[PDB]
This record gives C-alpha cells, structure tokens and sequence, in this order.
C-alpha cells in the first residue's frame, strides 16, 4: 500500500475519518451509509495490499532469490497477475470517486452518493467475465497451491529460509503464503454483506436503492457461476479419477 | 509458539463475525461494528503454553458448497456456532453442519458455541419468539446437542457484554492442542 491511502483508511470508521466539525453537519443515517461505504473501500484496499504481497514479495522473491522453476512459482500463486489487475483497477475507481468527492480545502472531509453505477460497472460486461473466469481458475487451484506450498517447506531448506526470513516482520503476521491464498478465496464472498449493509442505508434516493439491489443481484450471479465452475485439480491425479 | 488454525462455522446469523470481531479487538466496538471479518493471529498463552492461533470465517459462504470447503484445510479447531435467541439454528447444527465438518476435518474436535446468551433475559427476544410457539435455547438444549454430535464440549457466551467469550477462544486452543 501507499502512505497517501494507509493514512485516509487508518481510522475505524468513516466518522472518525472526517473532521468532526464536519461529522456534526450530517444526518445520522447518511453517517451509517458512510461509514459501510468507507468499509468496503478499507478492505479493497487491504485485499489488493494481499495481492501485491503474493506477486512481489512472495513470487518475484522466489523467482530472484531462490531461482525456482516457474512452473512450480506458477503452481504456487496461480492467476496472481490477472487478480492484482482486476482488483488494482476496481480499487483505482473506488478512490477516484472518494477523492472526487473531497471537499475543497480538505483531503479528508467526503460524502460517496453514489455508487451502485460503479459496481454494476464492475460485476457486469467484460469485467465481471474476466472474475468470474479468473475466481473459477483460482478456486480450483486452490488445494494443490497449499500441497505444493508445504511440500516445499518441509523438503527444502533454502525455500525454508526464504519463508522465514520474508515473513519475519509484524506487519506480515496474518499474511504467510496459505493465509493470503485463503483472503483471496474469501474476498469473492464479502461482496454481497457489504453490498446488503449499503443497500439497507441508502433508500434515501430511489435510483441508489435501485441500483444497489442491481449490483447485489449481479454479485449473486457471478458467484453462483464461480462456485458452479469450481472442480478442485490433485496434483498428479490420474484421468480414472478426474 | 506453536501456529494453529480455527475456523468458525454456523448460520447467516449465529453471530460468529461478532464474536471473532469482539475477541480480535478485545472489547466490543463503540463507534462502528464492521460487517465483515478478514483474519487474524491471536497470541495466546493458555495453561503454560504459548500459541499463535490464526482466526477465521465462513460468513458469506453459507451458500457456496463448492467455495466454502476451502476454508477447512489444516484446521486444527472448529467452533460451530448457534444463535440462543434462534431455536432454528440449533436444529441445523446435526444434519447440514455436523456432516460437513466430520467429512472435511475428520478427528478435528468440534466445540458447539451457544452465542448471543444475554438475549435468554431479553423481553423483545421472548415475544417475538413466542409468536412462533417457541422461546429462547436452554442450557440443557445446548448441552444435549453437544452430546448427540460428539462435540469436544459446549460453552456459551454474549458478543454484545464480552462474558464468555476469552474463555471460549482459551478453550479452543486448548483443544487444538490435544
Ligand atoms: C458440503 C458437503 C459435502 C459432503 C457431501 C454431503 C455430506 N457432507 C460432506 C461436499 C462435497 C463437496 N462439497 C461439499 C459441501
């Protein structure tokens, strides 16, 4: 992550983000919808944190420290590339709308009106194939990722080291290989709570509502399709079982 | 310190977010509860021993059948979890989530967590489910569902007032240890 966005997610919530004397001039249920809105870009923001700790310090590391085969480096982070895309640019619009929101005079003060455009945007078209595709790849690579990962661990003493040594730092307790492998998997499954909790604070315009019941249903969909595309893949696992 | 994995399972509203929120921070948000939980690793000391506990859930994936089974892997613990104030969820717990966690995490002991325990002592709670010829879990209830799915024990606990729910999380480790 980059300081500029560590610093405006570092509260607990979008009222103890803004200034108070900016917080006293909103209605309550605006500060409700706000604060779920805020949640939803704090964790985009942590999941996309996860995947550039899988591609850069975890699998370039590999790739330049310890020369291991790419296939195995590939086996190990499948689709980190095409996730790190997806979630880098859906992130890239969330802040744009956050920072276009900003009053003038302040890096801090926002209001969000409107965002059920941008997620039927995003869950929708070419963009929500390319999840759907992508989640579906993941998922069933999921398993033989985490066999590889402690075959590896276990047998070698270099890859052993190099784990230990990249994730030593605090900052990096929750995230080892298999915990950022199973945030990953999880992320797909957090969209329609946070949607659900938006949707609940947002009556106030009806065109929001509706396009917030839109998104969530378009969420739904593309779910319902990864969990249906999902065959988890063993490692050597012979055509009689397949 | 030792590194283990919990996993807490159960319904859309057995209140399992809040717990794993409410002992991660330890104490109940004031200003915001978050609707969701990411992970988290819990440094624990219990009866001498020193463990690293990593916490996660399976909120959201209640209806994935295919997705939420690759949140068991390595699983050392499992807490099903139970809402008091919903007779409903505690009737799910031997024929849908037992089944499941037995086939995916064979030998893994299961601690059956009676959540939201304030609400047996709340008025609206009782009302409410007396329309429906019902009322709030007892703790006999609990105990014998605990029984019947071969659960390593039962414990109960309030998200909302903080009561029970250390014990729970030691309890846990405990568990992961045998
Ligand atoms: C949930 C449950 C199961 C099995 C089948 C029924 C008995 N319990 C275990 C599977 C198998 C694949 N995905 C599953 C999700």
């Amino acid at each position: 992550s980059m300081e500029m966005d560590e610093k405006d997610f570092a509260a607990d919530s979008w009222s103890l983000a803004v200034d108070s004397s900016f917080l006293q001039q909103h209605k309550k249920e605006v500060m409700k919808q706000q604060d779920v809105i805020y949640e939803l870009i704090q964790t985009e923001l942590h999941h996309v944190r996860t995947l550039k700790i899988m591609t850069r310090l975890f699998r370039t590391g590999m790739l330049e420290e310890l020369h291991l085969e790419p296939g195995v480096v590939q086996g190990l982070f499948p689709c980190v590339d095409e996730l790190s895309d997806i979630h880098t640019r859906f992130l890239s619009q969330l802040l744009e709308r956050r920072r276009q929101a900003l009053c003038p005079g302040s890096t801090r003060n926002f209001v969000i009106h409107r965002l059920g455009d941008l997620l039927i945007s995003q869950f929708s078209g070419p963009s929500a194939e390319q999840m759907c595709k992508t989640y579906s790849e993941f998922c069933s690579r999921h398993s033989k990722a985490l066999k590889l990962y402690k075959e590896l661990y276990a047998r070698d003493k270099r890859f052993q080291q190099f784990i230990r040594k990249v994730t030593r730092p605090a900052v990096l307790k929750r995230h080892g290989v298999q915990e950022c492998i199973l945030l990953v998997t999880q992320r797909i499954t957090k969209y329609p709570l946070l949607i659900s909790r938006i949707l609940q604070h947002s009556h106030g315009i009806e065109e929001e509502r509706q396009d917030l019941t839109t998104a969530l249903g378009l969420v739904k969909e593309l779910l319902s399709n990864v969990d249906e595309g999902i065959y988890q893949l063993e490692k050597g696992a012979r055509l009689q079982e397949i | 310190a030792i590194r283990k994995k919990l996993v807490i399972v159960g319904d859309g509203a057995c209140g399992k977010t809040c717990l794993l929120i409410v002992f991660s921070k330890d104490q109940f948000p004031e200003v915001y509860v978050p609707t969701v939980f990411e992970n988290y690793v819990a440094d624990i000391e219990v009866d001498g021993k020193q463990v690293e506990l990593a916490l996660w859930d399976t909120a959201g994936q209640e209806d994935y059948d295919r997705l939420r089974p690759l949140s068991y892997p390595d699983t050392d613990v499992i807490l099903m979890c139970f809402s008091i104030d919903s007779p409903d969820s505690l009737e799910n717990i031997p024929e849908k989530w037992t089944p499941e966690v037995k086939h995916f995490c064979p030998n893994v002991p299961i601690i059956l967590v009676g959540n939201k325990k304030d609400l047996r002592n709340d008025e609206h709670t009782r009302r409410e489910l007396a329309k429906m010829k019902q009322e709030p879990v007892k703790p006999e209830e609990g105990r014998d569902m605990a029984n019947r799915i071969g659960a390593f024990g039962y414990m109960e606990c309030s998200a909302k007032t903080k009561d029970g729910v250390r014990e729970v999380f030691e309890m846990a480790t405990r568990a992961a240890l045998q």
